[PDB]
RNA sequence: UCUGGGUCGGGGUUUCGUACGUAGCAGAGCAGCUCCCUCGCUGCGAUCUAUUGAAAGUCAGCCCUCGACACAAGGGUUUGU
RNA sequence: CCCAUAUCCGCAGCAGGUCUCCAAGGUGAACAGCCUCUGGCAUGUUGGAACAAUGUAGGUAAGGGAAGUCGGCAAGCCGGA
């Protein structure tokens, strides 16, 4: 239905290619947000603060190549907002990235 | 069309590749690429170089 | 097809190919085929799993 | 794309005569064309309508 | 017969190649190249094979303040040898000849590029190795 | 549409040069333990060797997937002899 | 209370100018340059998206090596001990 959660891996070292040194970490976070707005069909995604602490872990210009990300549509209950749904983009720590696909996640 | 061996890495040069180098004592060498010849011209031994053919027969890696 | 009448000796040369290179153009390729590269390099680590 | 070839040259009286040169070639991929129409032109004093 | 194909020249006018025969010269400072018509601001350059007017800068004093014809026999710049082989030498070198091609010296030390072993037969007969 | 093209994954290619751990009677030497030993056995120790052409990267404008996962007849503005 | 890249003078929240006191760890000859702690700040009066020409500031370059130019101008080389 409308509420669902999946885990994705995001290839950051293909969306940050060729952008200048002091914009690689800020551009990464507006590539996370753009990945989620296409993947779930929602605007108003919200990045968890330990997710950008992950992408800023090696400074502004050396960003991780891949990061494992858990998306989640949620019904926007805090106000009668024009966006009925919002997306929460929590971070998944993982050692290797080999053989990881997109996986539906249970509650 | 004669297929010739790289004087540093022991690989197999095909007729469109690499460059030959005539040192002024009579000796002619063949190099596969610029990685091989810069390693050659900086005088280092291909037996201390882990990816050459001479390394892999000194250590019997086949 | 050309608009001219080809009368030069270079234009009327019968050719006969002898070798066609098939090394990888995505870098400095060394190996003409796949079966050559495997027969030279030997069994790697990721094969013997 | 491009590759390169080896062939033997027959230029009588040349430096590369009966020798092996390396030529650079271009691969042009040509599937068969499908003929779907005919159009006819007439000669006019203003060209070819 | 056969004519010389063009090669990468890479040895302009102000160059100092070293003399490679027993005439007592140690350098050859090129001053022009025979055969160049030239373009505005382009410098005349020479490859292996080319006959060259040069003066010697150090060596025996009976060779020094004169202009001699010379032939470049080795070049450090890579040129393509038309079987897809790029070939280059450790140094730039030349021998002193006259207008007909006979050498003032008698024996060439070092190898000789085979492009000037074909144009210049009296050079090619005094060469120890034809690279 | 004989679906489709995306995102990951896999394979191919290629770049660099052999990862971390662990093991070694490999190591210039030094410090210790002596009921030991019958010349031992614990340490410290750059480096070496095996595991290991490994490890890491690879389209973002590289190649091939049919594996996984979603999504795609939806919108907006105008046009007539 | 300010004592100055915003409280002073310079028509201004002006890269200018304007007298002093205190002074940590590492490297090192060193209150040199570089990195950090105490303390301080939000990039110096706007953001976003692109990566064309031309610039301004910075780099590298085969083979020659001043042939350039009024002139080795600029850069490079040299460097400590
Ligand atoms: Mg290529
Ligand atoms: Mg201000
Ligand atoms: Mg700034
Ligand atoms: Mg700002
Ligand atoms: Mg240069
Ligand atoms: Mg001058
Ligand atoms: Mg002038
Ligand atoms: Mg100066």
């Amino acid at each position: 239905n409308e509420v669902v959660t999946r885990e994705y891996t995001i290839n950051i070292h293909k969306r940050i290619h060729g952008v200048g040194f002091k914009k690689r970490a800020p551009r990464a976070l507006k590539e996370i947000r753009k990945f989620a707005m296409k993947e779930m069909g929602t605007p108003d995604v919200r990045i968890d603060t330990r997710l950008n602490k992950a992408v800023w872990a090696k400074g502004i210009r050396n960003v991780p190549y891949r990061i494992r990300v858990r998306l989640s549509r949620k019904r926007n209950e805090d106000e009668d907002s024009p966006n009925k749904l919002y997306t929460l983009v929590t971070y998944v720590p993982v050692t290797t990235f080999k053989n990881l696909q997109t996986v539906n996640v249970d509650e | 069309m004669k297929v010739e061996l790289c004087s540093f890495s022991g690989y197999k040069i095909y007729p469109g590749h690499g460059r030959r180098y005539a040192r002024t004592d009579g000796k002619v060498f063949q190099f596969l690429n610029a990685k091989c010849e810069s390693a050659f011209l900086s005088k280092r031994n291909p037996r201390q170089i882990n990816w050459t053919v001479l390394y892999r027969r000194k250590h019997k890696k086949g | 097809k050309s608009l001219l009448v080809q009368t030069k000796r270079r234009a009327l040369e019968k050719i006969d190919l002898k070798f066609i290179d098939t090394t990888s153009k995505f870098g400095h390729g060394r190996f003409q085929t796949m079966e050559e590269k495997k027969a030279f390099m030997g069994p790697l680590k990721k094969d013997r799993i | 794309g491009m590759t390169h070839i080896v062939r033997e040259v027959d230029r009588p009286g040349s430096k590369v005569n009966k020798k092996e040169v390396v030529e650079a070639v271009t691969i042009v991929e040509t599937p068969p064309m499908v003929v779907v129409g005919i159009v006819g032109y007439v000669e006019t004093p203003r060209g070819l309508r | 017969s056969g004519a010389k194909f063009r090669i990468s020249l890479g040895l302009p006018v102000g160059a100092v190649i070293n003399c490679a025969d027993n005439t007592g010269a140690k350098n050859l400072y090129i001053i022009s190249v025979k055969g160049i018509k030239g373009r505005l601001n382009r410098l005349p350059a020479a490859g292996v094979g080319d006959m060259v007017m040069a003066t010697v800068k150090k060596g025996k004093p009976e060779l020094r303040k004169k202009v001699h014809p010379a032939v470049v026999i080795r070049q450090r710049k890579s040129y393509r040898r038309k079987d897809g082989v790029f070939l280059y030498f450790e140094d730039n070198a030349g021998v002193i000849v006259n207008n007909k091609g006979e050498m003032k010296g008698s024996a060439i030390t070092g190898p000789v590029a085979k492009e000037c072993a074909d144009l210049w037969p009296r050079i090619a007969s005094n060469a120890g190795s034809i690279a």
